RNA sequence: CAUGGAAGUCGGAAUCCGCUAAGGACUGUGUAACAACUCACCUGCCGAAUGUACUAGCCCUGAAAAUGGAUGGCGCUCAAGC
């Protein structure tokens, strides 16, 4: 548990340099988005979250360094993150909003609104026609494009969405799901 | 022919499984010890050899 | 690259482990190619990784491409 | 090593009714009543609040507190019977001679029973009776389905079991024939 | 590095660093090979015990013979057994 010991002093040691705290509540994103905020932010503050710290502030409370730890001691409540920068609040407000990524279904995601496909030119090889005969979509061969003729619904909202048009909701780059990084209450703003 | 899925359904009850190797008997696959009292709860078990 | 001499043809049918290249600071100059590629701060990891890299080469003479990097004495750049 | 007080609770929807009397157990809700008898077990029933059953043993042994959780579990299984219902699939499975099934309507009487033919190419007629309450439907979702579905737990899942074990090759490698019928899917009717 | 090809995954010998709480010269599948998927590993939930060997008391398997049958008999289970 070498990493284990050093994270002690690693949390103590940051507390007490920065002024400014941030808490970010991020869940459910991928490693290469947070691999991207790192690099973006490296220059300026470090970002660093962990498994939840149910005594290792409380040391931090006993002493008097920082009366309000106890402040901020109920705001922990799980998979909430800390951020240490020397930046202004203001600043900082909407900088770690950037890189919202597009996430795909996942074959049988819940959609929360209805997902629907705008009259268009799919432009596609015909030879894919098979998939939208499994679906029974009314699709016009023109020009070697599939061309749906009248919109159909795909899912209801609320409601699990069929494995083929999910596969398909890949490839046709559409989906309701769009991943950002969370903002949190910070400091009873 | 069986589609795949149908034959690994039907493989399910009849294919993987253990064998006590004292009374012969019948175990689920992950099972660590027979249980028919003749054999005396022992734990020599192996698994049922696949048909190939 | 740096290899050894020429992989002349018909000669990789045996083994095919004669690649022993020097290490000195040629190495150092090729690594400002991939110039840290993935983070590495300033640079620093990306040069003892580069350094490390060649580790089936085994450096050059008594030196050991681990050995280099891991040994952190020498120059930034 | 004696254990002093062992408890367990069950939660009920504001859906159904139950009565409890002498051990015996009557559970009534919007989609039927069923009953159960657990004399055989010394368990002590309270009310906890206003919407949770208690349940518990003093000075058990082991072996006793054992039995607590499963008398827990069937009766949730029959609140979930109660307020849901139960359904059971099936699917048959023959590589050369196909094998023809006949579920025929109630035989003036509640039982249903299903007629099976040409097992293995067999000229045999198999007949099997279910127990009351349970109901048989021949899938039209999509082809080579059974459907079995009912109020108990119990009783579809051992009507399903006498079909499974019905069908049965001998003085052959099973290995090999794979030929039957086999349950695939358990769940409830609603969602 | 060999290589239709083998970006871990015919293969040979090596086996490092970046950034993390963790995410690999790869744990398999997959594939021309990759990718993908998974695994490992850490974290989101959780809410107090756990795992691995050994020792000896009772009970059970090991435990098959010829007329019908003997803890002396009936019978006995918080014993009327140890
Ligand atoms: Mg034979
Ligand atoms: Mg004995
Ligand atoms: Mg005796
Ligand atoms: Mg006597
Ligand atoms: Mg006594
Ligand atoms: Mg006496
Ligand atoms: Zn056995």
């Amino acid at each position: 548990s070498g990493n284990k010991a050093g994270y002690f002093d690693k949390l103590k040691g940051l507390l007490e340099e920065y002024p400014s705290i941030f808490v970010v509540s991020v869940d459910n994103v991928s490693s290469q988005q947070m691999h991207e905020i790192r690099k973006a932010l490296r220059g300026q503050g470090v970002v660093l979250m962990g498994k939840n710290t149910m005594v290792r502030r409380a040391l931090k409370t006993f002493m008097p360094d920082h009366p309000e730890y106890e402040r901020l001691l109920p705001f922990v409540k799980g998979n909430v993150g800390f951020v240490f920068t020397n930046g202004d609040l203001k600043e900082v407000r909407e900088k770690i909003l950037s890189n919202r990524i597009k996430a795909p279904a996942r074959a049988g995601a819940i959609a929360p609104v209805d997902v629907w496909v705008p009259a268009g030119n799919t432009g596609m090889e015909p030879g894919k026609t098979s998939f939208f005969q499994a679906l029974g979509i009314p699709t016009k061969i023109a020009r070697g494009t599939i061309e749906i003729t009248t919109d159909i619904k795909l899912v209801e909202a609320g409601a699990k969405v069929g494995p083929s048009e999910a596969t398909l909701l890949n490839m046709l780059n559409i989906s309701p799901f769009t991943y950002g990084m969370g903002i949190a209450q910070v400091y009873d703003q | 022919i069986i589609e795949p899925s149908l034959k690994a359904l039907a493989s399910k009850f009849n294919c993987d499984k253990m064998i006590c190797r004292k009374c012969y008997a019948r175990l689920p696959p992950r099972a660590t010890n027979c249980r028919k009292r003749k054999c005396g709860h022992s734990n020599q078990l192996r698994p049922k050899k696949k048909l190939k | 690259a740096l290899k050894e001499p020429p992989r002349d043809r018909k000669k990789e049918k045996n083994i095919k482990h004669n690649k022993s290249v020097s290490l000195d600071e040629i190495i150092e100059i090729a690594r400002t190619m991939r110039f840290k590629s993935f983070s590495k701060d300033l640079k620093g990891g990306v040069k003892e990784i580069l350094g490390t890299a060649f580790s089936v080469g085994c450096q050059v003479d008594g030196k050991s491409p681990k050995a280099i990097s891991d040994a952190i004495e020498a120059g930034e750049i | 090593m004696r254990y002093i007080h062992s408890e367990e609770t069950i939660p009920v929807p504001e859906n159904l009714k139950v009565s409890i009397k002498s051990r015996l157990v009557t559970v009534e809700g919007p989609r039927g009543k069923l009953q159960k008898d657990l004399s055989h077990i010394a368990v002590n029933f309270s009310v906890v609040k206003k919407g949770v059953i208690g349940l518990e043993i003093h000075h058990g042994s082991r072996k006793d507190v054992a039995a607590l959780r499963t008398v827990r579990t069937i009766i949730n299984n029959m609140i979930i019977g109660v307020t849901k219902g139960f359904k059971y699939k099936m699917r048959y499975v023959y590589a050369h001679f196909p094998i023809n099934v006949n579920v025929e309507k109630n035989a003036e009487t509640g039982c249903y029973e299903v007629e099976i033919r040409n097992f293995i190419g067999e000229k045999i007629v198999r007949k099997v009776v279910m127990a009351p309450g349970v109901e048989v439907e021949i899938s039209k979702a999509q082809k080579d389905e059974l459907i079995l579905s009912g109020n108990s737990l119990e009783a579809v899942s051992q009507s399903a079991a006498d079909i499974q074990q019905i069908c049965k090759v001998r003085n052959k490698d099973i290995r090999k024939f794979l030929d039957g019928i086999y349950v695939s899917e358990k769940g409830n009717i609603v969602e």
